[PDB]
């Protein structure tokens, strides 16, 4: 009954996969060792939704991870709750990519994508009826990037039919790491339109800012900004998991935000967020939450929802709350916001509710917005390509691992291609 | 439109045993 | 897995790799003899039962530098066999290295190297270390890198070289040598890092405030420069980088893969004490022309990569913030055809230091690896000192008589000159 | 009722065998010393299968062991559960065969067998209603090879009307341990052709393939080899010693999986195999079970069943299950699968299932596959054969058994025959 | 049972067997008195109560050699009728061997080997020690094989001989006695190892670290190999291998049974710490040409078949991992019409070491025997050795005063030169 | 179809009385 398959491709997708894990291991009430030890029966119900149930009252995430490098692999099974995955389920390489789209799509990545198209396979098999696929990464290396996007196009060649969603975390130049970072983007970017249903874009330097303006946090670490992502990973799939007075699956948000069939490119967002010293002088209600969310401070992608229009949202709640007062405010915000709204699709907002709260909390919510402001992030990472691929700089290195100049030009033009159709939609 | 590339002018196997050994064993065959 | 095989050739190599393996050694809890009372084995081969020994062969064409080697602290460390010694050297003469005495040698080296790489799993490729101006530095490691880039192809062979310096020239033919040599460097060697003793005697005098610094207080500070490189293979921490990633963001054009290399905090154990030595401080420093391992001006030359490597108690952000500090400095220019010059590593381990070295123990430590158009101007001068002592044939008859043709010459200078112009080249905005 | 007698000839079949008998002791509850010390009436209800009663509550094996080496015969005495056997069932000569199918078939063969023919006979006499014989070797050395093919020709003239079944180890190139091998196998097979009406090729490649890929075994032994081949032989026969729902002995088996007398060469499989650490990961069901038992790295020959057709499969199910999910799962193998069958026998598949599981395990399953990729193998070894025999090479020490050339041209052709039958029905 | 008769002819003989004779006692607990405080029945008869004596002949034409054993430490393990000596030596000449002082002697020491044959109930056959160039070693061994062949017939015969070196020849006449006994050495054995004294020398020098090996170190080593092939006999381990099953591997045409032997490892105690010789390794070390018993140049020969003895802590697995390893590299050919030229042998039992030998104890050793084309290199220079001096019939008159004919010298020639014609031939492939 | 040879072109009793023995006793007889 609707189970999603979770892939995890290089360090990054490694990484914010295993905090996804975690919390939501916490959330169904399972230990580091596999056993439930909840207190609901709601716990349990659809626990088959993530977890695969093995001999002797134990669960298994439905979990592929994904390297060219076995150091993530050790470091994730070494982790809180490493133990809990199936060993099988690892498929890893000895060399690594070096931050080289080529090596991850065409060669090491190639040697390497059978036995994860083995593995996933069986996955699919296992399930009575797999609604869909997940997979977390990001585009900027060589793994995740180029290994990630031949995968998912070697699972929709497989499953045309099923939906195909990715958490994507995208270059900043703020938060600059490598230098090739616009070329990696770009050749994922071109595949991931054609071949992904949902894309949540997810931003490294957005993330920070959120640490930093909102949580307070003098010193976020990489495990802070991967739990935000976790937290909105859960929040999707929270109405496929728990009962609910409305709810919304994975198939019906996109039908819902995806108005034309390239144009599913998410700003995530989730709230509430508060530090240890502020949370004392707040108000636990609806209207607050609301009012957090559609704040452009509150986006994990760095644009700003402003200098565009929203085609969509979806707003995911969670906990006992007041269909009206949802209702209200969601109809409020579209009436006093109307300028940042596309006028040609009435009632812009969708709703969904799931009456149990995430731990902690007594009231949370997640945000997706379709924003045609996501062509700035777009925009920003091709003139970074275009400054490099002028002069043909780093090219050498890609053109040895089989890749052609034409690759470079087509992928450039399906980007901008992209950006321009979002400009129309914008007007 | 699209990106024009001029480019300035410049100047213009082995596998150890171990290892060979080690793929003996860890390879999976075709099946 | 992931190996690294050391070479050590001549003199300066036999050296530079003694402080090396001094350093691994007490990095990895190794003793002089090889017991350990895991990641070693990047540097290290494990034998039965309490003994490690060192991935490296150690060539001189002469006796007297390794035969040190055999009676002193790290005689058991290596096995006799890893230990190769001709009788005569190569008089600082590249014909003599490379065709006379190198030919007899040359063999027997590979044999080893061959029984040494068949050892290792998943060999990352060569660390080569020699002179560029002395004989057996220049002719032998030319000749040997020939062989090597043919027998195994496309390894990654990394070359560590001590260029000779403008004002404090040790021998008379240097020049020579150091053309000779850099013709074969280009086609061979996929990484050089160039590195010149009066500027590591310049920071040793200012920054560690020694009055008298010799080889010794050089060698340390070139092997914690490479402990850098290696350290993302040796230890694991929030960001890596490997040999081929370390290529990939560096090497922008494949003869174009001459980084210079440097090395922050350099300091006393007083001197550091009163220093707050803060991630921002340390990267700031990097860029600072006195803090060079090459004597050269790079506020006269344009970045196109730099990798930062830093390591011990290290946090992504700040290194972020300190990468922004350093992109709003008009000072330091990078090339227009780079817009992010800027690969970051960051390893948890602090930098260990030798008993009885010169530097203080610090908290963080950062090596700069940066691909700058300023190192030309050590080529011109050296080319430049060729070209006077050429005018004259002076010294050449040495040369000829060693089996050397004066067409070679001419032809290394001319390979120099397009290196140079292609260096120039890359440089200019559009 | 129904016994069957053991034949075990030169090293490895020895060594095998007394792996089968150490497993069926166990399993039986008989201990070391030929005392029932079971639990279970259902242990000693068809004792008599394997085990003639001797005086004083002991039991002791319908085994023959054969050999032109003394050597094996001490190791097997000295071995755990050595002293079982009869001492006149050991039938051994002095002067060992040397990797020659000449001297094992024509000369030091011919001088013992006769010793171990009036054994036999003496064996069948005790027995009440013997269904037939059991042969364990090697096709690749001499004894096992030559002496045991003679073995089995004088059997059959004796026996026309029982059931002859042999588990024959195949030399691979792979792991090619002699020279001879080619001409060997080559000589042998001819015979086993006319000879035997159900025969198992075991191949040490597949064995070493299954110890490393799927058990995780960093060092696997012979012994450990030797395990997997005697499982595989209890479990055919485990429908003739205990009770079931449905039940198929050797007979039935041969019936339903050879159409053509010539085609009764198997390729065997056993399931479930798993690791130590990835035993706590799994499902202890049919469904898991099938789909072990049909994959390719789980057959016991080295070639690729999707590289053939299969005739028929045989599947011996032990432990409780759902008759109902057993024919369902196989149902869909086949309709999933209906490439890999050929077309011209519907219902490719045929199920016996025994209620009593092996040890340690709560259920298990035993596979036979006829398939016609089994070609495979015997044309590589035609090829080595050729190879050779193009050169005469080493052919002068068979003639100096008496061998003449025409010999080998005759089994070469025989080979080839078997080859193209076996093609022509893949089709 | 399986007994196998050791007769040592000639002085090399003799010294070789001595070696041969200690390492025994060694492996199997006896002391030099016979006496023991199973399967040592295949070396030893056992006779009352404490008391084992060797199954072997010693024979020489003089006394001096035989005299330092009768004399010696092994004195009480052989009773005095199994040491044969007669009055005057064969002075380097094949026909004194072989007619004149042999014809007194030969009856005398076959009716002791048929007294010692008639003690054994499972005789395997025959290991023949003897040099190729003296008198008696060629000369009376080749007498000796004839009667043994006409007597036991279909027995086999194993023939371990010091074949005479290209350069390091210490006698004139050598090439005429290699040439007469290799005549008579092609019909009456069944397989003969030949070994060469100055590759032996080679070996104790670059692989023991010996400055200056005498014969006692290269005995010592020969031994080891002999213990090798009888260790299948001696002990039990895996896989096991007869002399029949070796004879029918390793032999594939009657007149092609001429194996080389090598060993792996041979390593000093203080060299071998740091060594990680694994199965891979030592096998690799196998077919390599500097480890070889007999000079000459396998790169340029191909492989027939291979014998691979391994001994001690070693399992199928890895022998088999090898075997693949040595299939993929080019410069080690084989020839087309052997698909596969591997018989492997694995025996429980580690070499044991005789105490103040030049070797180290290994965990593991492996003993190589390969049928390749490239010892009919030794055969040509060998021949052309001889095709000199018979031009000037140098020396020739000499053995026609014992009774040779000039004829038989010829016959000798024509005999080796068909022989290395058909080792041509096997080699070229269809 | 088959194979077809062609071979290149070269150059062209006792028993110990132990054992004898020993068959003596453990030879069996017709019988
Ligand atoms: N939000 C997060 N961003 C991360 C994390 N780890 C890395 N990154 C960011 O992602 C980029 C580096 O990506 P990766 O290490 O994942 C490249 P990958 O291992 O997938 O392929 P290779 O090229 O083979 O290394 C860079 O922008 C990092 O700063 C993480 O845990 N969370
Ligand atoms: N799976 C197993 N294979 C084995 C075993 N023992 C040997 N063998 C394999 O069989 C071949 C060797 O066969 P044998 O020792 O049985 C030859 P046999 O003794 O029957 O006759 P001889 O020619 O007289 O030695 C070879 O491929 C070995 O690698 C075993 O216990 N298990
Ligand atoms: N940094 C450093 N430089 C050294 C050291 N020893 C020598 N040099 C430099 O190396 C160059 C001289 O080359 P050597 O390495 O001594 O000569 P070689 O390689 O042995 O060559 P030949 O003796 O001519 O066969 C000069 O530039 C020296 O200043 C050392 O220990 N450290
Ligand atoms: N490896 C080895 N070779 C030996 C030894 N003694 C002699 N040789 C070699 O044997 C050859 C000489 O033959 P010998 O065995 O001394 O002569 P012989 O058999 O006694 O014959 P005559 O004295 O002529 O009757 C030369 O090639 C010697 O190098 C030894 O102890 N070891
Ligand atoms: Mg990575
Ligand atoms: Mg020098
Ligand atoms: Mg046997
Ligand atoms: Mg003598």
């Amino acid at each position: 009954m609707r189970e999603i398959v979770h892939i995890q491709a290089g360090q990054c997708g490694n990484q914010i996969g295993a905090k996804f894990w975690e919390v939501i291991s916490d959330e169904h009430g399972i230990d580091p060792t596999g056993s439930y030890h909840g207190d609901s029966d709601l716990q349990l119900e659809r626990i088959n939704v993530y977890y695969n149930e093995a001999a002797g009252n134990k669960y298994v995430p439905r979990a592929i991870l994904v390297d060219l490098e076995p150091g993530t692999m050790d470091s994730v099974r070494s982790g809180p709750f490493g133990q809990i995955f199936r060993p099988d389920n690892f498929v890893f390489g000895q060399s690594g990519a070096g931050n080289n789209w080529a090596k991850g799509h065409y060669t090491e990545g190639a040697e390497l994508v059978d036995s994860v198209l083995d593995v996933v396979r069986k996955e699919s098999e296992s399930c009575d009826c797999l609604q869909g696929f997940q997979l977390t990464h990001s585009l900027g290396g060589g793994t995740g990037s180029g290994m990630g996007t031949l995968l998912i196009s070697k699972i929709r060649e497989e499953y045309p039919d099923r939906i195909m969603n990715t958490f994507s975390v995208v270059p900043s130049p703020k938060v600059s790491d490598t230098v090739v970072e616009p070329y990696n983007a770009t050749l994922s970017v071109h595949q991931l339109v054609e071949n992904t249903d949902e894309t949540y874009c997810i931003d490294n330097e957005a993330l920070y800012d959120i640490c930093f303006r909102t949580l307070k946090l003098t010193t976020p670490t990489y495990g802070d900004l991967n739990h935000l992502v976790s937290a909105t990973m859960s929040g999707v799939t929270t109405c496929l998991r728990f009962p609910g007075q409305l709810n919304a699956d994975l198939r019906k948000l996109a039908v819902n935000m995806v108005p034309f069939p390239r144009l599913h490119f998410f700003m995530p967002g989730f709230a509430p967020l508060t530090s240890r010293g502020s949370q004392q002088y707040r108000a636990l209600t609806v209207p607050e939450l609301t009012q957090q969310m559609f704040d452009a401070k509150n986006m994990m992608a760095a644009c700003d929802p402003r200098h565009g229009r929203y085609l969509t949202v979806a707003a995911v709640f969670r906990g006992r709350m007041s269909m009206k007062e949802v209702d209200e405010q969601m109809l409020n915000v579209q009436n006093k916001n109307s300028s940042y709204f596309v006028e040609w699709i009435p009632n812009n907002v969708k709703t969904a509710v799931c009456d149990i709260p995430p731990r902690g909390l007594k009231m949370s919510a997640t945000f997706i917005g379709n924003s045609t402001a996501i062509q700035e992030l777009f925009k920003r990472i091709s003139e970074q390509f275009t400054a490099m691929f002028r002069r043909k700089a780093f090219l050498h290195w890609y053109t040895g691992e089989g890749m052609d100049e034409m690759e470079f030009t087509e992928a450039e033009s399906n980007m901008n291609d992209l950006v321009s159709e979002y400009q129309q939609y914008q007007d | 439109g699209c990106t024009i590339v001029k480019p300035f002018n410049l100047s213009q196997t082995y596998v150890p045993l171990a290892q060979q050994v080690e793929d003996f064993h860890k390879r999976t065959p075709n099946r | 897995m992931r190996e690294c095989i050391s070479i050590h050739v001549g003199q300066a190599g036999v050296q530079i790799g003694n402080a090396c393996w001094e350093l691994y050694c007490l990095e990895h809890g190794i003793q002089p003899d090889g017991q350990m009372p895991d990641s070693f084995n990047t540097f290290f081969s494990e034998t039965g039962a309490g003994k490690h020994v060192p991935r490296a062969v150690f060539v001189d064409l002469e006796p007297t530098v390794i035969d040190e080697v055999r009676t002193g602290t790290y005689r058991q460390l290596f096995h006799p066999e890893q230990l190769i010694t001709g009788k005569e050297d190569a008089a600082n003469n590249y014909a003599r290295g490379h065709y006379t005495i190198g030919k007899e040698i040359i063999d027997l080296v590979l044999d080893r190297i061959r029984k040494l790489a068949d050892q290792c799993t998943g060999l990352q490729g060569f660390l080569v270390f020699h002179s560029f101006g002395g004989g057996t530095g220049s002719g032998f490691t030319s000749l040997l890198m020939e062989r090597l880039s043919v027998d195994y192809g496309k390894k990654s062979k990394l070359e560590f070289s001590i260029y000779p310096a403008p004002q404090v020239s040790t021998a008379v033919v240097e020049p020579y040598n150091s053309i000779l040599t850099t013709h074969t460097t280009l086609e061979h060697s996929d990484c050089a890092f160039m590195v010149d003793n009066e500027a590591i005697y310049d920071i040793c005098r200012r920054n560690l405030d020694i009055e008298r610094p010799t080889y010794t207080n050089l060698n340390r500070l070139i092997s914690q420069i490479v402990s850098s490189i290696t350290a993302s293979l040796r230890f694991d921490g929030a960001l890596n980088v490997d040999l081929t990633e370390f290529q990939t963001n560096l090497v922008p054009y494949p003869r174009i893969h001459f980084p210079l290399a440097t090395y922050a905090p350099v300091i006393s154990a007083e001197k550091a004490y009163h220093e707050q030595l803060s991630v921002a401080e340390i990267t700031n420093a990097c860029f600072e022309p006195a803090n060079q391992m090459v004597k050269c001006d790079p506020r006269h030359g344009k970045y196109m990569a730099c990798c930062l490597l830093y390591r011990g108690d290290v946090v992504p952000k700040d290194v972020n913030a300190a990468i922004a500090t350093i992109k709003t400095k008009r000072s330091i220019q990078f090339v227009d055809w780079c817009p992010t010059g800027f690969k970051v590593g960051i390893n948890y381990q602090p930098p260990t230091v030798v008993p009885g070295g010169d530097l203080a123990k610090v908290q963080r430590a950062v090596c700069m690896l940066s691909n700058t158009t300023a190192i030309a101007e050590a080529w011109a001068r050296l080319d430049h000192k060729f070209d006077l002592m050429y005018a004259k044939r002076a010294f050449v008859h040495w040369y000829v008589g060693e089996g050397m043709e004066e067409g070679e010459f001419s032809e290394a200078r001319e390979d120099m000159a397009a290196l140079e112009k292609d260096y120039e080249e890359v440089g200019v905005d559009s």
